[PDB]
This record gives structure tokens, C-alpha cells and sequence, in this order.
């Protein structure tokens, strides 16, 4: 599984972005974020076959992850500067996996600057 | 038949049905507070996975020594009785029985 | 065949067997002390249920982060090997095999 | 009846016997050595036909102590230890996982 | 299921009191529970209804005893030895399941009955 | 089944000592353990008299062998660059089951042989 992260940059407080995972070559597609100095957290999971979705602790009621175009969408908004990291994507066979270690396959990621 | 759903408070619970044997895995990461002894109520376990008698599903939190359990009733509707906690990735494969 | 005891200290196990499965559900609490490592000499898993091979199964302590374990030797007498213990609701529910 | 055995790293044991779709195990042996939390066990690999489909977390406890951890047997079978670091205690844990 | 406590009062240090819980439906097990007040609900006992097995919580052991009387559709619990400590509302609960000594896994509950010693 | 240990006795600092073990009876796992008075008795080695695989406990790793001969119906545990520490009862045991590591999960037992390491 091939993974390239799309979107990202600087926004402001309060702002929305939209990241796009384009997959090529798993079911379930993943959003991690790393903040430098930071602990990865996971953020969404999104599952190709069926479009169920799961929202982790970080970005809970401020994001949205979506299916389209061999891509999976990450609607993130009431952007703050602490949200500010690089947003990566993953792949596995399994529901509903929230640690690193549980994913096989990564994308390069996108940085996302808020404020 | 197999199902997944986030009983509440981010845990998940993935099912598979063998049988008369329901095999399970607990998933996901605790998003917000769970109270001790307290009921999961965002989504219950579907009619064709509920057993006949009430069971107890023994479970790990990821990186410690830490060990819970989410018993299953007859009903579906999960309780939680690990301590009240707000944090921690759950984790556990196993099965029960449906009779 | 189903079955029921308090193996000691307490503790009940609750036992059903489907075919060369042995469904368990640890129940009771801990009304007297308990040795770590110690047999359960109240009552013995009766022959029908007992396995080839010791089974070790995982339980946790009702409101905190506690797990121990019971052994189910070929014996069918039963062996605690959580520390020394004198309160608590053990709880735990699974299947071991037989032959 | 395939069975199988094999010390996965620091003197953690792990013993398998497939059965249809259903893998039985048994953890046994003694922590020899320092495991570090969330790493690979890289003295042996679970061979390919008790390899299951999806991640499973094999929950085990520590004899005398109220610890638990748990044992992640992934696609590729080399187990992960998702207990915290240690380097001493007596893993058990019995139980059933599926495959395909 | 419909549950009813009779008995309870006032009683001394070392006496003797008999509960009664009259059930109604269709529940296998009938569960004894106890609550001082600004204290922790605990578990006393349980019977099967069927099979007449009885388990006997932390609370009150050697000094209880559970019984039934088939018909009447009785539940009953003997209090021997009776200390002001066992002062508490006593309550009986209902569940398809043996061996429950938690208050969440019992579904069908009864008004209580004080009991001061 | 019926176990009984034999070698064992007196040697020094840096020395080598074989354990035999007689087993007589019907397979189980062959273990091995160790006492020293008022100390915990450790997990040495275990053996499977059907396949041969060997287990080594954290006590002696590097520095114990364990191997079987059937007939002589025989468990020998060899035992290296062994220290006043080693100095114990050598107790050969029997279960069904591998790998057990506690006392408590052996079945048969050996009367024992000591070893004293100066």
C-alpha cells in the first residue's frame, strides 16, 4: 500500500483545513499527528470497504474523516496552534487500531500550521 | 457474522460469531471519562451476539501492569468495571459463550 | 453438562462444556484470605471438565486495575497465583479446551 | 493438529495447537532478561499457519503480583510486548484466538 | 419480577431476626444486600431458587443463612449474632445468574426492610 | 513416576558438575530446580523426554545443559563455571506440561542431591 498525503499549511485560530490521502496498492485507513518533541496521536480511522469511522481523543468533535479518486479525506476544524504537527496516514487489515505500532503501511505526511 | 462498535467513551468492540462462541477484540483508546462500574451507551452489543448469562470480558491498557473488564449482559448494554478512568489504550482478544 | 462450586476463599466457578470446550465464569468475592500460589480446597473442577493440560485464566478484580490468575491443572484442584489476597469481586469469563 | 512452541524473546514462552479456525495457546517460561515496553520479541517468530488474519492481544498475568500485560500476535508473527519494562516475573495466560 | 420485604425491627446484641422477601413472576437467584447510611451497599447472600444452593458474602459469614420456602414463593434470611453494625436496610434482589455479589449485576429489586440492632 | 538424582557432592570455584536424574514410570517434561537453605527455590532447567527441547530458567543461563537418554531412561543436567551461590539441593520434577517454571506446577519429585561449590 502506496500513501502520499495532500493539503496542509498555514492557517489561522478557528480556521478549517482538508487533507486527502491518496492510496494506491488494507481496509482501514488511519490519521496519526506528531507534534516535534511531542507523543504521536492518533486522530482518525476510516474503513475503505465499509465508510465507518472513528474519532480518537486529540481532535474529537473538530474533525471529520471521509471516502472518495483512491482518497480519504481529513476535514479538521476550530483549528488551534497546538493542533500544529504533521499529519500522517496509515494502512492495516484491522478495526479499530489506534497505536503506531498496529499500522503497516506509511505516508511521507503534510504539515499543518495553525495561528 | 461479525460487527464493531464503539460502546462508549472511544472503546471498541469487534465481534465474530463461531457458533455458539463469540470471539472478541477490544480496540480503540479512552477519548473521554468512564466511570467505574458505569454503563456504555453510545452503541450495544446486537441481539445476535448478547449471551444467555452475563460475561465478563478481561482486558490490558497498553504500555503498564494495568488490567479491566466490560461485562456483557443478556441486554447488551455494556458496564465498564475497571476504576473510573479518562486515559489509556485498551487492548484484549478472546471469546465468550452465547448458549 | 453444567457446574457450579466455591473453590475456596470465596471464589465461585461457574463451568459449562460444549463438546471439547469448557465455557468458564469466575464469580463470587473473596470472604476469607487467600495465600498466594495456594490450592482451592473447598471444591475440585469435577473430571468431566478437567483439562490435558494446566490452563491459566486471566481474571480482574471488580473497581481497580487488577488482574490474577487460577489454574486448572488435570487434578481439577484449582490454584490462585495472584498475591495474598482477603477482599475483592473476582471476575473473568472464557473457554479452555479438553480431549 | 498442528502444535508448536518457541521462547519469542526474554525467556517469554509461547506454546500454540491449532484446531480448525481456532488457534489454542498457552503462555509459559520466565522473563530472563530485559523487555522493554511496547517491543518486538525477536528470538523467535510465530511460523505462518498459527498466524492470524488480524492483530491479536494475548492477555497474560504475572504470578504473586496483581500485573497483567499483554502479547500482540500481528500478521507477520513477530510478537510485541505491551507491558511496561521489565526484566523479571513469571507470564501466564491461557486462552484462544481465531485465524482462517 | 416483583419483590416485597417482611420483618425487621428493633432487636438487642446477640439476638436473632428473620427477613423474609416475597417474590412474584416470572429470576433463578434471590440476592441479600445491606445498606447503612453513609455507608457501602454490601452483599449478604444468595439462593437459588430451583436448586436451593446457597453463598454467603464477607459481610455476615457463620452468622446468616438463606432458605426457601417453595411455597409460600418465600426467600428467607436468618441473622444469628446480631451486632448494632449489622444496622442497615436489608435488601432482595433478583438475577438469572449465580454468582453475582454486585448491586449492577442484579436486575429486579425490592423496597427493603430496616433492621436496627 | 518415580525420579532420583544422582552425582553431586563437593567441587570449587570455576568447576563442572553432571546431575543425573533416573525416571521410572511413563511423556512428561523433565525439570530441574534449586534450593539453598533459607533462600527461594529457583527454576534451573526443563527437558521434554518426547521431543528433546530444552527451557533454561533465569538462575543458571549460560552455564547449565540439560539432555536425555532413554534407555539409560536417563536426564542429565550439566552444570558450569559454577560459584559458592550454586551451592544447593539439585531437585529433579515431572509434569505433562511445558514450560512450566514453578514448583507448584510439578506434579513428581525427586528425594534430591546436594551440591556444595567452595
Amino acid at each position: 500500500v502506496q500513501l502520499v498525503e495532500s493539503g496542509g499549511g498555514l492557517v489561522q485560530a478557528g480556521d478549517s483545513l482538508r487533507l486527502s490521502c491518496a492510496v494506491s496498492g488494507s481496509n482501514v485507513i488511519g490519521w496519526f499527528r506528531q507534534a516535534p518533541g511531542k507523543e504521536r496521536e492518533f486522530v482518525a480511522a476510516i474503513s475503505w470497504s465499509t465508510g465507518s469511522t472513528y474519532y480518537g481523543r486529540s481532535m474529537k468533535g473538530r474533525c471529520a474523516a471521509s471516502r472518495d479518486k483512491n482518497t480519504v479525506a481529513l476535514q479538521l476544524n476550530s483549528l488551534k496552534p497546538e493542533d500544529t504537527a504533521v499529519y500522517y496516514c496509515a494502512a492495516t487489515l484491522d478495526w479499530g487500531k489506534t497505536l503506531s505500532d498496529e499500522y503497516d503501511y506509511w505516508g511521507q505526511g503534510t504539515q499543518v500550521t495553525v495561528s | 457474522k461479525s460487527w464493531s462498535g464503539e460502546l462508549g467513551g472511544g472503546i471498541i468492540l469487534s465481534l465474530r460469531k463461531k457458533g455458539t462462541t463469540v470471539e472478541y477484540s477490544i480496540g480503540g483508546e479512552i477519548s473521554s471519562s468512564i466511570l467505574a462500574n458505569s454503563n456504555l451507551v453510545n452503541r450495544s452489543v446486537p441481539n445476535e451476539f448478547c449471551p444467555r448469562n452475563r460475561c465478563s470480558l478481561v482486558g490490558h491498557m497498553v504500555g503498564g501492569w494495568n488490567a479491566f473488564h466490560i461485562d456483557i449482559p443478556s441486554s447488551g448494554v455494556c458496564q465498564w468495571f475497571g476504576p473510573t478512568a479518562s486515559s489509556g489504550t485498551p487492548r484484549g482478544t478472546g471469546t465468550y459463550p452465547i448458549d
